[PDB]
C-alpha cells in the first residue's frame, strides 16, 4: 500500500513534490499593468527573496554578518526596500493556476512591488489561464539559478507565447470590456454634432472630442497618411481624404504603419478585432503586435468608461404583438386537441403537431422582437426623418459579440422556448414568460430541472476530461524529435474534407506549414509549382490559392522514416512561433495537452445542386 | 400589531391574502426527540418499545427470569449555559426499574423469590437543548435527518446494459429494516434466480423447497393446466376459447362434428368469434399435436406401482402408448406459449440440482458456510434465523404496509416475519410483470424514500447496546450463581454510554454546527442527507438518482443544494413540509367544494397527491373561492393541463410552499434563473456578522420568522415591564395575569457577550428595549448576531451604479469607495482560542511558575505572578502566552556545584521551558481566560478571581429576588401592624428592621406577627441554602481526562477590516473580489454631489441571467428616495399633521394590498418614533411570486420625485465631464462572505522540513510549500525547461546537501547548483530492498 497507489508514493512524493520558495493568493484585475508584468505584494516578495536580500546587504557592506542582515530585514528600513526594488528589477517569477490543463498554465512575469495582499494579473492573459475573479487562487514560484532566469525570459515569457500550441490562432484576443469600448467608438450615427466637417488629422479630432465641440461618432472627411511596405521592405506613404467617424481616427492614432486604413473603417466587432490582430502580426511582427495590443486595451478601457453604458429595466422592450401570437397559438392548440378527442389522429401525431406549431410561434415572436429592437432609432435629419442601426445598449451588447448571443437575447426579452424533461422528452407547453416578466411555479420548476442537469453534467464532464487527458499525456510522453531530416519522399495525399453540402474546411488552412511530399504541377503538366519538400508558409498557400490545386500530398509524421522519434521536416512548422520545428522539442506532451485542454465542452427524395456545375 | 412591530412597520407589497401562517420552522427536531423520550403507557415509539423488544431475559433454562417495569430520566446536574461554559456534555442520568424473579427448580412454576431493584442506573443519555441541538463536549453538534430507501419490495428493470442485446431482465428486491436482503432476478433463459444478499444466483425454486413444498404442490400453485381427454378414441382436449388469442393453426381444428379451422389457415378473428359464440369446450386433436407436449404430474402405474413418466418429462411415442394402454383418460400438460406464458418454474426445476428438502437445506448451508459438513439441524437453525427469525429479520409496520400494498392486499397490518405466502405472491407478481401485466417502480418516488430522523436512529443504536448487554448478562446469569448477586453488580453502564457517545460524537451525520449566521444554523438543522450508514456513495451514484423528481413539489426545495461534487445529494427541505406518521413527506393543500374553495386544509403524501387534480396558488379567487377564469391550469398525475372550474379537487396553500427558507429569503426570485439562485443561496449561507447590522431595504417578509425561530434572539416568555436595563442583563417585572400565585418573583435575562463560535466569529447580543417599556409575550428583547429588532440583517445596503470605470470592474471584480472603509461599516471581529495543558509526566509534573530559564524580563513584563497574561494586554506573534517549565532529572551536581547553585539560586529542576507562545503572525487582545484544574491542592489565584467574578453576579441575582420578596414581606408586616392599634407616625420614621422587635396587644395578631417573623427566618434560610448549593456547584472541579493536571484557555479577539482581495457578493449570484479602494474625489457623483459607493460591471447581467438585481436596484433607489424625502420633511419639524398625511398617502399607494396600517398609533409620540426609525428609508417586502410589478415601482419612484425610468445623469468624479446615456443607480443589499484574504494569503522562502522524507512540511499552520504536481511537470516538459525543472525537483525540495550548499551559494552572490540524487529516491530503493528484490545502482 505504501508503494502502490496515489496516497502512497510515485504520484504523491516522486511526481507531486512540494517545492520551496512558493506562495499562493487571490488574483485581481490590475488594469494599469503592462502585458509583460504582474503586481506582487511587498511582504510576500520580501519573504521569498530573503536570502537575495541578505546577500546584497552583505555585498554592500551595510551588514557585517548574516544575523545583522536578518535584524535589518526585521526592522524594515528604507534601505531594505531600495535594495529589494533593485534586486527585483529583471528577475522573473512563475505564475501557475491550479488546473494546469495546457502549457499556458505556467507563465513568467516581471513583478512590480505593490501594497495590498492580492496578486494583480494582467487582463489579457486571463483567457489563457481560464481565470476568473471570483475567489480563484494562484501559486507563485521563484526561479533561482541563472539558467532558470534565461529559460523563464526566453521560453516562458508572455510576449513569446501569443499563439496557442493547439491551433495557430491568437490566444490573447480582447475579451469583453475592450471589445465593447472599441465597438462603441467605431459605430457611426446618421446625424449628430459636427456632421460632415473636414479635419486635417486625428489630433484635431481629439481636440474637438475632448472639448465637447464634436461627437465621438459623426461622419467626416479626414486626410490621412497610411504607410505600406509594398516594395522590398520600404514604406510608402499614401495620403488621401476618407469619409469615416471621429472614433475610428482616434483609434487610428495607435495603429502602426503597415496596416491598411480599411481595417478600422468598419463596425469593428469581435471578429474584426481578431483579424486585425492577425494581420498586424503577419505584416509587422511580434513587438509591434505586443505594443498595439497594450494600446488597444488602454484605449478601450478609457473610452468604455467615458461611454457610460448601463442597463435599465426599460431598456429591454417587450414586443407589442407577443400576446396576440401566443393567444393565436393557444387557440390553434385547442382546435388540434379537440380534433384529437374525436379520434381522427393518434396521440403521437397530435404531440408532433403541437410541438411544431409551438416552435413556429417561438420563431415568430423571436423575429418580431428582433425587428422591434434592432433598427428602431428614427432620429431626424434637417427635415424629414430616417432610421439607422439603433444605439440600444442591450442591442450593442448583442451585436458587438461582447456578451450574449441571439439565444440569450431571446431568453431575456422573448419566450424562453421548449424544455426537456428528465428522459429527454420535451414538455408540451413551453415557458411563455421571460425574466423581465415573472414566471410561475411550474415553468420555474422545469427550468430548475434543466439547470440542475446542466450543472451535474459539467461536474462529471470535468472529471472525465481530466482523466482522459492524464492518459493521453501519459502515453505520448517519451516521443522526441531526434533527427533533423530522415529524407523520405513518402507522405499522405491531403484533400479538403467536403462533408456533404459544402466545404466545411478549405485546403489552404489544412496545408499551411506542412512540407510537401513531391512537387505539385499546375493543371498543366511540366509546370512545377513547388520544388521537392518545402515548408508551406502563408506565401505558398496564397500562391496555391491563385492557382486551382485541389489535393496535395504532404509529408506526415506517421510516414516519417526516422528511428526512435521524428525528423523536423516530416513534422512541419506549426508552433506558438512561426518557424520550422526545432530539434529536441517534446511534441508528444504538447500534442496531448492541446488535445486535452479544449476537452471540457464535449424523406430524402431528390438531390439538389446548390451551385451551377457539371 | 405587536409592540416591537409597532416600533418599525415594513411596507408590504403583495396582492394575495395569506391564509396560512408559516409553521414553526424547527418542528422536525423538537417533535422527533419529544416522540423519542415521551414516557407513554401503550408501547408506541419510545424506549419502552425497545425494552419490551429485548425483555424478558430468561436464563439458559435456569429458571431465573428478569423483568422490566419502567424507566426514569434523572435530573440533569448541569444546566445548558453553565454546561457549555464548563466544557462538559449536557445530559440526563437514565434509571430503569427491574425485578429479578427466581422460581422453584423442581416444582410447578411459581415465583419463589422476587426482588425489586431500587431504580438501577444504567448510564447517561444526552438531552437536546431548547433549540434542538446537542452539547457533547462543550461543542454544539447537529444530527441531520437521513433520507433512505424504505423497507419493502421493489421491481426494477435494469435494461440497456444487459449483454447489449436488449433482454430486459427484471428483479424484485426485498429490503428489511433489520435483517439480510433478498433478491430475485431473471436470466436470458427466463429462469428466475435468487441471490442471497450479495452472493451467486441460484435457481429460485430452492427456497420453495426450503419452505417444505413438494414439486407437485409447486407445479399446481404456479402453472395453468391443459387437459387432454380420451373419449372413445383419439385424444380430445378441453379448451377455453379465449386462450386461442393469436396462433397460426398447425393442424385441422375440427370440433363437435364440423371442421372450424382448416389445416393451414391461421386462426382469424372471424374464426375466433365463431368459436367463442359457439361455446366450444372440447375438441378432438391429432396425435401429432400431443406428440410434443410435456407432462405435469408424476403419473405412476396405479396397478403395479412401477413409475413410467416423471413430473415435467418430455413426451415420446412410447410414453404416449403406455399411457393410453394404462387407461389414463385425463392428461395434464403444461401451457408453454413462448410469447406470453413461459415454462419458467419448469426450466428452473431443470437447472435446479436439488430434489429433496434435505438436499435444498444442505445446498443453502453450503452457500452460507462453505466448507464445513452441514448437519440437518445446523442448516435448519441457520435458515430459520436468516429470513424468518423475528429478532434478526424485521421489515416494519411501514415495511409491512408497503409489502401488502405491493401485492395489492387491503390489509395494512401484518406479521413482521416473512411468511411463505408472501414469497409465493412476490414471485407470482414478478413473473406477472415479466409477462407485461404490471408496471415497474421508480426509485425516485418519494413514496419509496423514507426519512429517518434523530430519535429513530438513537433508538436503533440503543437497541444495539441492549442486545450487547443482554447477551452478556445472559451468560453471566447462566454461568454464575443465581441467588447471590443483587441487581447492580450484574448490569454495567459502560457499554451503553460508550455506544451512545460513539454515535453522537464520531459519526458522519453528527457534525459541528455551521455557526456564523442565523440562516446557517436554521438551514443546517433542517437538512436531509442521503449519505451516512446504508447510503449510496457519491461516485457510485448515478445521474438519475441526483435528478429532481416531479414528486419533490412542495416538499423539498428544488434549488437549494450545494453546487460542489455532491450536488443533488443534499436537497434542503422546503418551508411548509412535515413528516408523516411513518416518516414520509406530506404537504398541505386547500380543499375544493365543487364550486367554492373552502378553508379546510389536508396534508397529502406523494401517492395520495398523485391521484387528485390540484389547483395552483396563483389562481384568481374573488371573495368566495370562485375562479375568475372558466378554464384554469392544474396538475393531476404529475402533469399539468387545463381543467374546468367545477373540476379542481385541491389548491396550493401558498406560493412559498415549493421552496426552502433560503430561497424564500431572496427577493425577486421569480426573475432569477434557477442556477444563479442556487449559487446565491449557497453562498449567502456563508455571510459573517458585521459590527452593527441594520436591515435589508429589499426583503421578503420572512425575516422575522427566521430570526425569531432561531435561538439567537432573546424573546420574552412572560410579558411585563422592563425594570432594569444593562448591557449584560434585562430585568422585567411580570404582569399580574401570567404571575404565578405562589413564589413568582420577577424575570431576569442574562445576556452573553463575546464568545468564540465554531467558525471563529463573534457572538454578541445587544438590548433593544429601554427602562419602563411594556413588553408582551413573544417580542424581541435582545438582538442576536446580525439581526435588528427581530429582523434578519445579514449584510448592508449601499448605493451602487452600473457602469465600467476604466476596467477596474473588468470581470466580476468589484470597485469600492474609500468612504466605505472610512465609515467602518464592513469590519468584522474574529476570535481565536488557545489552550495550554500541564500534564503529569513520570519524571515529574511540569510547573506553571513565572521563573523561566533564559528569558528576558521583557517577556515576563506582561505576566502576573501566577504566570497568566493580564486581561486587556496587547500581544503580538511570538510572545509567551503562558509560562510552563519542563522538569529535568539526574542532574547529579557536585557538592561544591550544589553550593554554588544554592547561593546563585539556579534551579536544577528546571532548565527547560514548555511555555506556550502566540502563533506566528497573529496579534490581538486577550479578552478572556479560563482555568480547569483536575486535582489542584487549592484553587489558584486566577481561579479565585474567576470564581469571584461569576459568583458576585450570581449573588447579585439571588439578592435582587430576595430583596423583592423582603420588600413584600415588610409591606405585609406593616399592614398587619396597622391592625391591632394603628401606628404610622412613629413607625415610618424608625428603621424597618425595628418592626419585628416591636410588639402589640396579646391576641391572634401576636400569633400573626410570630408567623411573619418565622416566615422571614424561613426566607433567609432558604435563600442561604440555595446560595450555598449554587456556590458548591460553581466551585467544584469539572472532571478532566486521566493524566492532565490542569488546562488554561485564552481567547484572543481581532478586528479585521475589509481590504483588497476579500470576496463580496450579492443575493442574486453576482460575485466579486474587491479590487481597489478609490479616493472619495475620484468616485462618480450626481449633480447633487452624493458619490456612489460601488461601481458594478453591467456585462455580468446578460450572460448571467439574473434580472432580480435590476429590479432590486430600482426599488432600493425608490425606498431611499422616500426615506430622503421623509428626512427632509422631518429635519424642519413642520408638524405631526403633515407627517401623518404624507406617511398615509405613502402607505396606501394604490389598492388591492393586504397592508391596513397607520393612524391607530398614539397621535404624537409613537408616530414620531416610527418616523425616526423610517427616516433612514422605509423597508419593503416583496414576496417571492406575489411581487411588485413594474408599474408599482414607477409609482414609487414618482412619489419620491425621481425619474420614473430609473436612470439619472451622472458626473465623472475625476474629470467632471458628463457621461452620455444616463445610467441606473440605486441601493442594493450586499453581503461580505467568510473568505478573507489574510487567511488565504501565504508564502515561504525556507523553513522546517519533514521528518522521514526531508521535504518541507505540508500545511498553513507550519509554513508549508505549494504542491508542484505532475500536470505542472508536464506543462514544463512542453517547453524545453530542463534546468528549472531539475532545480525544482532536487535543490528546492529533496537534496539535503544540495539545499544547504545552494543556500550558502545564493548568500555568496553566485547562482549555480549541484543536483545530486533525491533522498526520496533512496527511500524508494530502501523500501524495495526490504522486499526480496535486489535493486542496485550500477557503475562502470
Ligand atoms: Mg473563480
Ligand atoms: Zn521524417
Amino acid at each position: 500500500d505504501m508503494i502502490k497507489g496515489k496516497q502512497g508514493r510515485f504520484r504523491q512524493n516522486l511526481l507531486g513534490k512540494r517545492v520551496d520558495y512558493s506562495g499562493r493568493s487571490v488574483i485581481t484585475v490590475g488594469p494599469y499593468l503592462r502585458l509583460h508584468q504582474c503586481g506582487l505584494p511587498k511582504k510576500m516578495a520580501l519573504e521569498l527573496f530573503k536570502p537575495f536580500i541578505y546577500g546584497k546587504l552583505e555585498l554592500r557592506g551595510l551588514a557585517t554578518t548574516i544575523k545583522a542582515a536578518k535584524k535589518m530585514v526585521e526592522r524594515e528600513e528604507a534601505v531594505v526596500w531600495d535594495i529589494l526594488d533593485e534586486v527585483i528589477r529583471e528577475h522573473p517569477v512563475l505564475l501557475n493556476r491550479a488546473p494546469t490543463l495546457h502549457r499556458l498554465g505556467i507563465q513568467a512575469f516581471e513583478p512590480v512591488l505593490i501594497e495590498g495582499k492580492a496578486i494583480q494579473l494582467h487582463p489579457l492573459v486571463c483567457a489563457a489561464y481560464n481565470a476568473d475573479f471570483d475567489g480563484d487562487q494562484m501559486a507563485v514560484h521563484v526561479p533561482l539559478t541563472l539558467e532558470a532566469q534565461l529559460e523563464a525570459r526566453a521560453l516562458m515569457m508572455s510576449t513569446n507565447n501569443i499563439l496557442s500550441p493547439a491551433n495557430g490562432e491568437p490566444i490573447i484576443v480582447p475579451s469583453q470590456d475592450v471589445v465593447l469600448g472599441l465597438y462603441y467608438m467605431t459605430r457611426d450615427c446618421v446625424n449628430a454634432k459636427g456632421e460632415g466637417m473636414v479635419l486635417t488629422g486625428p489630433k484635431e479630432a481629439e481636440r474637438l472630442y475632448r472639448s465637447g465641440l464634436a461627437s465621438l461618432h459623426a461622419r467626416v472627411k479626414v486626410r490621412i497618411t497610411e504607410y505600406e511596405k509594398d516594395a522590398n521592405g520600404e514604406l510608402v506613404a499614401k495620403t488621401s481624404l476618407k469619409d469615416t467617424t471621429v472614433g475610428r481616427a482616434i483609434l487610428w492614432m495607435i495603429v502602426p504603419k503597415g496596416l491598411p486604413y480599411s481595417i478600422v473603417n468598419q463596425a469593428l466587432g469581435k471578429k474584426a478585432i481578431s483579424k486585425m490582430l492577425n494581420t498586424c502580426y503577419r505584416i509587422l511582427g511580434l513587438k509591434p503586435t505586443v505594443i498595439f495590443a497594450d494600446q488597444i486595451m488602454y484605449t478601450g478601457f478609457a473610452y468604455a468608461a467615458r461611454s457610460g453604458a448601463s442597463v435599465g429595466i426599460d431598456d429591454m422592450v417587450i414586443p407589442e404583438k407577443k400576446h396576440e401570437i401566443i393567444s393565436e397559438a393557444e387557440a390553434e392548440v385547442a382546435e388540434i386537441q379537440e380534433q384529437f378527442q374525436s379520434g381522427l389522429v393518434t396521440a403521437g401525431e397530435r404531440y408532433n403537431k403541437v410541438i411544431d406549431i409551438w416552435a413556429a410561434a417561438n420563431d415568430r415572436v423571436s423575429k418580431a422582437m428582433m425587428d422591434n429592437l434592432q433598427t428602431e432609432t428614427v432620429i431626424n435629419r434637417d427635415g424629414q426623418e430616417e432610421k439607422q442601426v439603433s444605439f440600444n445598449s442591450i442591442y450593442m451588447m448583442a451585436d458587438s459579440g461582447a456578451r450574449g448571443s441571439a439565444a440569450q437575447i431571446r431568453q431575456l426579452a422573448g419566450m424562453r422556448g421548449l424544455m426537456a424533461k428528465p428522459d429527454g422528452s420535451i414538455i408540451e407547453t413551453p415557458i411563455t414568460a421571460n425574466f423581465r416578466e415573472g414566471l410561475n411555479v411550474l415553468q420555474y420548476f422545469i427550468s430548475t430541472h434543466g439547470a440542475r442537469k446542466g450543472l451535474a453534467d459539467t461536474a462529471l464532464k470535468t472529471a472525465n476530461s481530466g482523466y482522459l487527458t492524464r492518459r493521453l499525456v501519459d502515453v505520448a510522453q517519451d516521443l522526441v524529435v531526434t533527427e533533423d531530416d530522415c529524407g523520405t519522399h513518402e507522405g499522405i495525399m491531403m484533400t479538403p474534407v467536403i462533408e456533404g453540402g459544402d466545404v466545411k474546411e478549405p485546403l489552404r488552412d489544412r496545408v499551411l506549414g506542412r512540407v510537401t511530399a513531391e512537387d505539385v504541377l499546375k493543371p498543366g503538366t511540366a509546370d512545377i509549382l513547388v520544388p521537392r519538400n518545402t515548408l508551406l508558409h502563408e506565401q505558398w498557400c496564397d500562391l496555391l490559392e491563385e492557382n486551382s490545386v485541389d489535393a496535395v500530398k504532404v509529408r506526415s509524421v506517421v510516414s516519417c522514416d526516422t528511428d526512435f522519434g521524428v525528423c523536423a521536416h516530416c513534422y512541419g512548422r506549426d508552433l506558438a512561433r512561426g518557424h520550422i520545428i526545432n530539434k529536441g522539442e517534446a511534441i508528444g506532451v504538447i500534442a496531448a495537452q492541446s488535445i486535452g485542454e479544449p476537452g471540457t465542452q464535449l424523406a430524402e427524395s431528390s438531390i439538389q445542386v446548390k451551385n451551377k456545375g457539371s | 400589531y405587536s409592540y416591537t412591530e409597532k416600533k418599525r412597520i415594513r411596507k408590504d407589497f403583495g396582492k394575495r391574502p395569506q391564509v396560512l401562517d408559516v409553521p414553526y420552522l424547527l418542528s422536525i427536531q423538537l417533535d422527533s426527540f419529544q416522540k423519542f423520550i415521551e414516557q407513554d403507557p401503550e408501547g408506541q415509539y419510545g424506549l419502552e418499545a425497545a425494552f419490551r423488544s429485548v425483555f424478558p431475559i430468561q436464563s439458559y433454562s435456569g429458571n431465573s427470569e428478569l423483568q422490566y417495569v419502567s424507566y426514569r430520566l434523572g435530573e440533569p446536574v448541569f444546566d445548558v449555559q453553565e454546561c457549555q461554559i464548563r466544557g462538559v456534555t449536557y445530559s440526563a442520568p437514565l434509571r430503569v426499574k427491574l425485578r429479578l424473579v427466581i422460581y422453584e427448580r423442581e416444582a410447578p412454576e411459581g415465583t419463589v423469590k422476587d426482588i425489586k431493584e431500587q431504580e438501577v442506573y444504567m448510564g447517561e443519555i444526552p438531552l437536546m437543548t431548547d433549540n434542538g441541538t446537542f452539547v457533547i463536549n462543550g461543542t454544539e453538534r447537529v444530527i441531520v435527518s437521513q433520507l433512505h430507501r424504505s423497507p419493502g419490495v421493489f421491481f426494477d428493470s435494469d435494461k440497456g446494459k444487459t449483454h447489449s442485446s436488449g433482454k430486459v431482465l427484471y428483479n424484485a428486491r426485498i429490503i428489511p429494516y433489520r435483517g439480510s436482503w433478498l433478491d430475485f432476478e431473471f436470466d436470458p433463459k427466463d429462469n428466475l434466480f435468487v441471490r442471497i444478499d450479495r452472493r451467486r444466483k441460484l435457481p429460485a425454486t430452492i427456497i420453495l423447497r426450503a419452505l417444505n413444498y413438494t414439486t407437485e404442490q409447486i407445479l399446481d400453485l404456479f402453472f395453468e393446466k391443459v387437459i387432454f381427454e380420451i373419449r372413445d378414441n383419439k385424444l380430445q382436449m378441453e379448451l377455453v376459447p379465449e386462450r386461442l388469442r393469436g396462433e397460426t393453426a398447425s393442424f385441422d381444428i375440427e370440433a363437435n362434428g364440423k371442421v372450424y379451422v382448416e389445416k393451414g389457415r391461421r386462426i382469424t378473428a372471424r374464426h375466433i368469434r365463431q368459436l367463442e359464440k359457439d361455446d366450444v369446450k372440447l375438441i378432438e386433436v391429432p396425435v401429432e399435436y400431443i406428440a410434443g407436449k410435456v407432462v405435469a404430474k408424476d403419473y405412476i402405474d396405479e396397478s403395479t406401482g412401477e413409475l413410467i413418466c416423471a413430473a415435467n418429462m418430455e413426451l415420446s411415442l412410447d410414453l404416449l402408448a403406455k399411457l393410453s394402454q394404462s387407461g389414463h383418460k385425463r392428461i395434464e400438460t403444461l401451457f408453454t406459449n413462448d410469447l406470453d406464458h413461459g415454462p419458467y418454474i419448469s426450466e428452473t426445476l431443470r437447472v435446479d440440482p436439488t430434489n429433496d428438502r434435505l438436499s435444498a437445506l444442505v445446498e443453502i448451508y453450503r452457500m452460507m458456510r462453505p466448507g464445513e459438513p452441514p448437519t440437518r439441524e445446523a442448516a435448519e437453525s441457520l435458515f430459520e434465523n436468516l429470513f424468518f427469525s423475528e429478532d434478526r429479520y424485521d421489515l416494519s409496520a411501514v415495511g409491512r404496509m408497503k409489502f401488502n400494498r405491493s401485492l395489492l392486499r387491503e390489509e395494512i397490518e401484518g406479521s413482521g416475519i416473512l411468511s411463505k405466502d408472501d414469497i409465493i405472491d412476490v414471485m407470482k407478481k414478478l413473473i406477472d410483470i415479466r409477462n407485461g401485466k404490471g408496471e415497474v417502480d421508480d426509485i425516485d418516488h418519494l413514496g419509496n424514500r423514507r426519512i429517518r430522523s434523530v430519535g429513530e436512529m438513537a433508538e436503533n443504536q440503543f437497541r444495539v447496546g441492549l442486545v450487547r448487554v443482554e447477551r452478556a448478562v445472559k451468560e453471566r446469569l447462566s454461568l454464575g450463581d443465581l441467588d447471590t448477586l443483587m441487581p447492580q453488580d450484574m448490569i454495567n453502564a459502560k457499554p451503553i454510554s460508550a455506544a451512545v457517545k460513539e454515535f453522537f460524537g464520531s459519526s458522519q451525520l453528527s457534525q459541528f454546527m455551521d455557526q456564523n449566521n442565523p440562516l446557517s444554523e436554521i438551514t443546517h438543522k433542517r437538512r436531509i442527507s442521503a449519505l451516512g450508514p446504508g447510503g449510496l456513495t457519491r461516485e457510485r451514484a448515478g445521474f438519475e438518482v441526483r435528478d429532481v423528481h416531479p414528486t419533490h413539489y412542495g416538499r423539498v426545495c428544488p434549488i437549494e443544494t450545494p453546487e460542489g461534487p455532491n450536488i443533488g445529494l443534499i436537497n434542503s427541505l422546503s418551508v411548509y413540509a412535515q413528516t408523516n406518521e411513518y416518516g414520509f413527506l406530506e404537504t398541505p393543500y386547500r380543499k375544493v367544494t365543487d364550486g367554492v374553495v373552502t378553508d379546510e386544509i389536508h396534508y397529502l403524501s406523494a401517492i395520495e397527491e398523485g391521484n387528485y387534480v390540484i389547483a395552483q396558488a396563483n389562481s384568481n379567487l374573488d371573495e368566495e373561492g370562485h375562479f375568475v377564469e372558466d378554464l384554469v391550469t392544474c396538475r393531476s398525475k404529475g402533469e399539468s393541463s387545463l381543467f374546468s372550474r367545477d373540476q379542481v379537487d385541491y389548491m396550493d396553500v401558498s406560493t412559498q410552499q415549493v421552496v426552502s427558507v433560503g430561497a424564500s429569503l431572496i427577493p425577486f426570485l421569480e426573475h432569477d434563473d434557477a442556477n444563479r439562485a442556487l449559487m446565491g443561496a449557497n453562498m449567502q449561507r456563508q455571510a459573517v456578522p458585521t459590527l452593527r447590522a441594520d436591515k435589508p431595504l429589499v426583503g421578503t417578509g420572512m425575516e422575522r420568522a427566521v430570526a425569531v425561530d432561531s435561538g439567537v434572539t432573546a424573546v420574552a416568555k412572560r410579558g411585563g415591564v422592563v425594570q432594569y436595563v444593562d448591557a449584560s442583563r434585562i430585568v422585567i417585572k411580570v404582569n399580574e395575569d401570567e404571575m404565578y400565585p405562589g413564589e413568582a418573583g420577577i424575570d431576569i435575562y442574562n445576556l452573553t457577550k463575546y464568545t468564540r463560535s465554531n467558525q471563529n466569529t463573534c457572538i454578541n447580543q445587544m438590548p433593544c428595549v429601554s427602562l419602563g417599556e411594556p413588553v408582551e409575550r413573544g417580542d424581541v428583547l435582545a438582538d442576536g448576531p446580525s439581526t435588528d429588532l427581530g429582523e434578519l440583517a445579514l449584510g448592508q445596503n449601499m448605493r451602487v451604479a452600473f457602469m465600467p470605470w476604466n476596467g477596474y470592474n473588468f470581470e466580476d471584480s468589484i470597485l469600492v469607495s474609500e468612504r466605505v472603509v472610512q465609515e467602518d461599516r464592513f469590519t468584522t471581529i474574529h476570535i481565536q482560542e488557545l489552550a495550554c495543558v500541564s500534564r503529569d509526566t513520570k519524571l515529574g509534573p511540569e510547573e506553571i511558575t513565572a521563573d523561566i530559564p533564559n528569558v528576558g524580563e521583557a517577556a515576563l513584563s506582561k505576566l502576573d505572578e501566577s504566570g497568566i497574561v493580564y486581561i486587556g494586554a496587547e500581544v503580538t506573534g511570538g510572545d509567551i502566552l503562558v509560562g510552563k517549565v519542563t522538569p529535568k532529572g539526574e542532574t547529579q551536581l557536585t557538592p561544591e556545584e550544589k553550593l554554588l547553585r544554592a547561593i546563585f539560586g539556579e534551579k536544577a529542576s528546571d532548565v527547560k521551558d514548555s511555555s506556550l507562545r502566540v502563533p506566528n503572525g497573529v496579534s490581538g487582545t486577550v479578552i478572556d481566560v479560563q482555568v480547569f484544574t483536575r486535582d489542584g491542592v487549592e484553587k489558584d489565584k486566577r481561579a479565585l478571581e474567576i470564581e469571584e467574578m461569576q459568583l458576585k453576579q450570581a449573588k447579585k441575582d439571588l439578592s435582587e429576588e430576595l430583596q423583592i420578596l423582603e420588600a413584600g414581606l415588610f409591606s405585609r408586616i406593616r399592614a398587619v401592624l396597622v391592625a391591632g392599634g394603628v401606628e404610622a407616625e412613629k413607625l415610618d420614621k424608625l428603621p424597618r428592621d425595628r418592626w419585628l422587635e416591636l410588639g402589640l396587644t396579646d391576641e391572634e395578631k401576636q400569633n400573626q406577627l410570630e408567623q411573619l417573623a418565622e416566615q422571614y427566618d424561613e426566607l433567609k434560610h432558604e435563600f442561604e441554602k440555595k446560595l450555598e448549593a449554587k456556590r458548591r456547584k460553581i466551585t467544584q472541579g469539572d472532571d478532566l481526562a486521566p493524566g492532565v493536571l490542569k488546562i488554561v484557555k485564552v481567547y484572543l479577539a481581532v478586528k479585521r477590516r475589509i481590504q483588497p482581495g476579500d470576496k463580496m457578493a450579492g443575493r442574486h449570484g453576482n460575485k466579486g473580489v474587491i479590487s481597489k479602494i478609490n479616493p472619495i474625489e475620484d468616485m462618480p457623483y450626481d449633480e447633487n454631489g452624493t458619490p456612489v459607493d460601488i461601481v458594478l460591471n453591467p456585462l455580468g447581467v446578460p450572460s448571467r441571467m439574473n434580472i432580480g438585481q435590476i429590479l432590486e436596484t430600482h426599488l432600493g433607489m425608490a425606498a431611499k428616495g422616500i426615506g430622503d424625502k421623509i428626512n427632509a420633511m422631518l429635519k424642519q419639524q413642520q408638524e405631526v399633521a403633515k407627517l401623518r398625511e404624507f406617511i398615509q398617502r405613502a402607505y396606501d399607494l394604490g389598492a388591492d394590498v393586504r397592508q391596513k396600517v397607520d393612524l391607530s398609533t398614539f397621535s404624537d409620540e409613537e408616530v414620531m418614533r416610527l418616523a425616526e426609525n423610517l427616516r433612514k428609508g422605509m423597508p419593503i417586502a416583496t414576496p417571492v411570486f406575489d411581487g411588485a410589478k413594474e408599474a408599482e415601482i414607477k409609482e414609487l419612484l414618482k412619489l419620491g420625485d425621481l425619474p420614473t425610468s430609473g436612470q439619472i445623469r451622472l458626473y465623472d468624479g475625476r474629470t467632471g465631464e458628463q457621461f452620455e446615456r444616463p445610467v441606473t443607480v440605486g441601493y442594493m443589499y450586499m453581503l461580505k462572505l467568510n473568505h478573507l484574504v489574510d487567511d488565504k494569503m501565504h508564502a515561504r522562502s525556507t523553513g522546517s522540513y519533514s521528518l522521514v522524507t526531508q521535504q518541507p512540511l505540508g500545511g498553513k499552520a507550519q509554513f508549508g510549500g505549494q504542491r508542484f504536481g505532475e500536470m505542472e511537470v508536464w506543462a514544463l516538459e512542453a517547453y524545453g525547461a530542463a534546468y528549472t525543472l531539475q532545480e525544482m525537483l532536487t535543490v528546492k525540495s529533496d537534496d539535503v546537501n544540495g539545499r544547504t550548499k545552494m543556500y550558502k551559494n545564493i548568500v555568496d552572490g553566485n547562482h549555480q547548483m549541484e543536483p545530486g540524487m533525491p533522498e526520496s529516491f533512496n527511500v524508494l530503493l530502501k523500501e524495495i530492498r526490504s522486499l526480496g528484490i535486489n535493486i542496485e545502482l550500477e557503475d562502470e
